[PDB]
RNA sequence: GGCCUAUCGAUCCUUUAUAUUUGCAAAAUGACGUAAAUUACUUACUACUGUGCAUAUAGAGGUGUCUGAAAAGUUACCACA
RNA sequence: GAUGUUAGGAGGGCAAAUCCGCCGAAUUUAAGCAUAUAAUUAAGCGGAAGAAAAGAAAAUAACUAUGAUUCCUUUAGUAACGGCGAGUGAACAAGGACCAGCUCAAACGGUUAAUCCUUCGUUUGGUGCAAACCUUUCGACGGAAUUGUCGUUGAAUUAUUCCAUGAAUGCCUUUAAUUUGAGCAAAGUGAGCAGGAAUGCUUCCCCAUAGAGGGUGAAAGGCCCAUAGUUCUUUUUAAUUUAUUCAUUGGAAUUUUUCAUGUCGAGUCGUGUUCUUUGAGAUUGGAGCACUAAUACGUGUGAUACAUUUCACAUAAAGCUAAAUAUA
């Protein structure tokens, strides 16, 4: 039988929560990674928008 | 979790990797820690040999905020001081620095460890080891008892 | 609780609000004070003071947050 | 038990299925709970409903260097600030009866901090236009304009957080201004081995004065 | 261990009159009324059989007292205060 | 220790030995010892400080189903695995 | 003490998730079993509420001390308890949520109980369509109670400073929040193709502070209800705005100076004993019984039985109290 004694949540670190975010914004960042996402990219004219 | 496991692997297998001869029975020893000295001996003492017995007097409130001892040594004492004013002092041989360790947080004063020769340090605490008091003496140091 | 004098007295007036049917089998009279131990303060009363039933239920209690 | 594996400690043996309870109303609970406050204060014209604290100190050998928030003032400081037990009900000042006020310096500092609250406070006018001297050491009745003008500004409540203390206590002593010749370990144990004779001493001390 | 409010503490922190540095700042109606309910209600059987142990006053005697009191009330303590009690009766008596 | 190869027993407990080593939780029980002081809660300096209990270390008191349950019969009335 | 279908009132019973009391097991664990374990759990009998109970020190500390309650984080799987085996197991401190105080009772007031209540009445307000509620002081006539209600919180006395007070005239302005029901609420039912019939496919248009959702003859922002957005009307509770004169009576707080230094809950505590219980250990709490106290310079505490003495802290044996907190 299932119970709510389930571990359905985690403590995820405030130093790697930080360090995600950050990292996340450099991919962001990559003209590259952008396309590879799929955004359609073609007539964009800076690398960051 | 549930897509990686043993199970998974072992998942058409009959008694599935708990011995087929055995035919898998929970805690066929008995419970919990309960076969410990008489059919667990061997585990015990082997793994965990001064389990059984009585030794020692009773404290029957022990109260452990009373005794509490945050310890340094005196290896350490300097790095509560800042590079570049430890720099300073090195620099300049009429003064000395001041460590307040228990403002700091400590108040025993341990001999682990070298005091840089030639080199006056003031340490404040609550308690002093014999060594840490030779240490401080021996560098031309001071030793202050605070409260 | 009903008549009109201790209703107006300000004195004693708490009795006629309706948690004091029973007072005394509910143990709130001096003599239930007594048996539930609520005279008795400070760690002689340790294991008893918000209530037996209280203290018991909150020590056994096994309490997790949803991140743990 | 088996292999390498320590004794466990686990207390899974009583009932304990019907006396767990696992939380997941938390972060709407502090919503809640400051909705509630938010509320509070607005509804009381948005003044403080904040509580000042004496500052009191922490107790035993651990902790005898720090210092906190007290339960109340309590009558030695009231009147060294020269308030009555009613005002300081009135006011946001925190209330006792039974806390000693002890020592001289934790009353000369309490003292201070309510004087410093005293002049601090500004009172809105019991009435509205009806403005008086008044009880208790209160303040005065403030007039129409000022109490305008700071009820438009931002209250300041930083004294009722706990304060810092000294940043770098690195100091510097000249080197012939100090000297070599304490014991301290020795000063230590004979301290303790000669407490037994004062004891003895004090005990008989006490008897002649109360003689 | 004590501070001591005559001669303030040394810094050490251990031994008695040590620790941190600090500046310390430290009838007849009812008389009436006992010796009338006295009167009332005069000495219980074992405030009697005290009296005559104590009237007696020898060192068994006053010894067995002591231990009877206890007995008979609890404690050392009430019991040599009931024995003071008694003692006062006595001097009363005597005059 | 017995010419050699045999002649023996855990934890807990009890008991007697042993200690310039300890404890009984805010404190004390030699001894006001030795000095000074003398209006007194004076001021130093002292290895040896009540009963009782607890320890710590060392034996002994026993478990012969002898790596240690305080344990007699019975069922053709019987049941279950 | 009876008695009354006298006159006026009340209780009964139900419902139970959480709450509060009692009363109260065993399967189970130890690979057996007896102490321990399940567990002060289940069932049983009672009482309550939208929360309940608890709560203003016969408290913790031994500090540079803290200072009603509840709750969380923690101490802590620790001191401790245990065929010291299996197993069990707190509290204080610290960080916080949140915080609220008080009154009987003695004591004090006799050129007057200054009290209390029922019945009869009577008028200064305010709503509502109407029912009707809500304020409001003033007299009777009955009773009750001195075997003690009411006032007072040491006692006067000085200065200061507030609050109740009553009348006339003035005046009820503006907003901001907050919260109901209410409404209004953007563009296509455009070609063409195949189709039972589009909300499909195309293709020409567009709207979005609404491309949440639902319904609508196949997937709809533009078909409808709705939605986003707003316009009010509703709840209360803030700010703002406005009071001015004339009037008695009463109270309270500090502050001087004198004078009063009184007071503080008994078959209860305690102790013994027994049974129970716990962390309580040469007895933690409960309970039965036996013996049974001291009065505030007392006596209750300071976790190993005791005597003898310190020192600190508290004020039992009367009572109430919001909040955070819990809810199958």
């Amino acid at each position: 039988p299932t119970k709510i004694w389930r571990r359905w949540g985690r403590k995820v670190n405030l130093k790697e929560k930080r360090y995600a975010v950050c990292s996340s914004i450099a991919a962001s960042g990559v003209t590259s990674l952008v396309l590879a996402r799929g955004h359609r990219i073609s007539h964009l004219k800076e690398v960051p928008l | 979790a549930t897509r990686f496991k043993k199970n998974r692997k072992k998942r058409g297998h009959v008694s599935a990797g708990h011995g087929r001869v055995g035919k898998h029975r929970k805690h066929p020893g008995g419970r919990g820690k309960a076969g410990g000295l008489h059919h667990m001996r061997i585990n015990f003492d082997k793994y965990h040999p001064g389990y059984f017995g009585k030794v020692g007097m009773r404290h029957l409130n022990l109260l452990k905020n009373r005794t509490y001892c945050p310890t340094i040594n005196v290896d350490k004492l300097w790095g509560l001081l800042p590079e570049e004013k430890k720099k300073e002092f090195s620099e300049n041989k009429d003064i000395a620095p001041v460590i307040d360790v228990t403002r700091k947080g400590y108040f025993k004063v341990l001999g682990n460890g070298k005091l840089k020769h030639n080199q006056p340090i003031v340490v404040k605490a609550r308690y002093f080891s014999s060594v840490a008091e030779k240490k401080i003496k021996a560098v031309g140091g001071q030793c202050i008892l605070v409260a | 609780p009903n008549h009109n004098a201790v209703r107006n007295n300000p004195k004693i007036n708490w009795i006629c609000n309706p948690v004091h049917k029973h007072r005394e089998l509910r143990g709130l009279t001096s003599a239930g004070k007594k048996y539930r131990g609520l005279r008795v303060k400070g760690h002689l009363s340790a294991k008893s003071r918000p209530s037996i039933r209280a203290n018991w239920k909150r020590r056994q209690l096994i309490k997790l947050r949803k991140c743990r | 038990v088996a292999h390498n594996n320590v004794l466990p400690n686990v207390h899974l043996h009583k009932w304990w299925q019907h006396r767990v309870r696992v939380n997941f109303s938390k972060n709407i609970k502090k919503k809640k709970r400051r909705l509630l406050r938010e509320k509070r204060r607005k509804a009381n014209g948005g003044t403080p409903i904040e509580k000042l604290h004496p500052i009191v100190h922490c107790p035993t050998q651990r902790y005898n260097f720090r210092t906190r928030l007290g339960k109340g003032f309590t009558f030695e400081e009231l009147k060294g600030a020269g308030l009555t037990p009613r005002a300081a009900q009135t006011i946001g000042i925190c209330y006792d009866k039974r806390r000693k006020n002890r020592s001289e310096e934790s009353l000369t500092k309490n003292v201070e901090r309510l004087l410093k609250y005293k002049n601090s406070l500004v009172m809105i006018p019991l009435k509205k236009n009806k403005a008086k001297k008044g009880i208790g050491g209160i303040p005065a009745d403030a007039d129409k304009n000022t109490i305008k003008e700071f009820r438009n500004k931002k209250p300041l409540l930083s004294i009722f957080k706990k304060e810092k203390n000294t940043k770098p206590f690195y100091e510097t002593i000249e080197v012939s201004k100090i000297d070599k010749e304490f014991l301290a370990y020795k000063t230590l144990r004979r301290a303790k081995l000669a407490e037994r004779r004062k004891n003895c001493r004090q005990q008989k001390k006490d008897i002649k004065f109360k003689s | 261990g004590r501070k001591s409010t005559i001669k303030p503490a040394t810094g050490i922190a251990v031994g008695f009159n040590s620790g941190h540095v600090v500046t310390k700042r430290n009838s007849k109606r009812k008389e009436l009324i006992k010796d009338v309910v006295r009167e009332i209600t005069g000495f219980s059987p074992y405030e009697k059989r005290i009296i005559e142990l104590i009237k007696i006053g020898t060192s068994a005697s006053t010894k067995r007292s002591l231990k009877y009191a206890k007995k008979k009330l609890g404690t050392h303590k009430r019991g040599k205060a009931k024995r003071e009690e008694i003692q006062k009766v006595v001097i009363l008596q005597r005059r």
